[PDB]
């Protein structure tokens, strides 16, 4: 009886960590993609400036 | 001018030329020796026998002394005569040409006149050249100079001035490179 109770308790804790970790990783991964999107937009701007010099 | 040559060097020809410059500038004269050394340089390249004589090393000291006298015992400043005697005694006669050249260099450094070279891609119109002279004048404004032009660069619309030992770049090519580099480092 005690083993199953301890098993369920510790297993519940492990599942909570798994859910929060997934919820945290999704948001962090999204933020990384957003920074890359913003950087790409600005990089495009700089390339237009360089092309203007060349022209 | 303080009996001090422009530069001090430990090379053989440098050592002798500096002593000659100091000694000559000491008593009274530098321009007289300049003509003497200039005459030797022209002769070293124009007269074949004279060049072979100087380079000849199997020659005895007395023989070298007699041939030099036959060249001329006057029209050479006493310093020049004493210099030749010393060279003969020290077997340094072969290096006499270099010394000459080196000396004139120092003399030409004392010359205030200088030649300025401008490099531009586009051909310089005469009207534009006059403006350039006005700018160089206003820059110096205290020394007369002779201008030289040269147009075969990769730069465009840019001017680069060489003045003896100084270089000033106003080329647009530099501006192009600087901007492309700084735009890269924006670190947005």
């Amino acid at each position: 009886a005690d083993s199953i109770n301890n098993f369920l308790a510790n297993e519940y804790l492990r599942l909570q960590s798994h859910i929060t970790s997934r919820a945290l990783n999704i948001l962090k991964q999204a933020q990384a993609y957003e920074t890359m999107n913003q950087a790409a937009l600005l990089q495009k701007l700089i390339d237009d400036a360089t092309s203007a010099i060349d022209n | 001018p303080g009996d001090k040559p422009p530069a001090i060097e430990d090379s053989i020809h440098g050592k002798y030329a500096g002593v000659l410059f100091s000694s000559a500038s000491s008593n009274k004269s530098l321009n007289k020796v300049a003509e003497d050394m200039k005459y030797f340089n022209q002769l070293y390249k124009e007269s074949e026998v004279f060049k072979s004589f100087l380079n000849n090393v199997s020659l005895k000291r007395n023989q070298q002394r007699d041939i030099i006298s036959a060249l001329g015992k006057t029209n050479f400043n006493p310093a020049t005569n004493n210099l030749l005697e010393t060279l003969i005694e020290n077997k340094r006669l072969d290096s006499l040409p270099k010394i000459a050249e080196k000396y004139m260099d120092y003399y030409r450094i004392l010359n205030k006149q200088e030649s300025i070279t401008i490099i531009s891609a586009q051909e310089l119109t005469a009207a534009e050249k006059q403006k350039v002279e006005q700018g160089l004048k206003k820059g110096n404004a205290n020394v007369q100079f002779t201008v030289v032009y040269q147009v075969d660069p990769a730069i465009l619309g840019g001017l680069q001035m060489y003045s003896g030992n100084n270089f000033l770049d106003c080329s647009l090519l530099s501006r192009v490179n600087k901007l492309k580099t700084e735009i890269a480092k924006i670190s947005f």
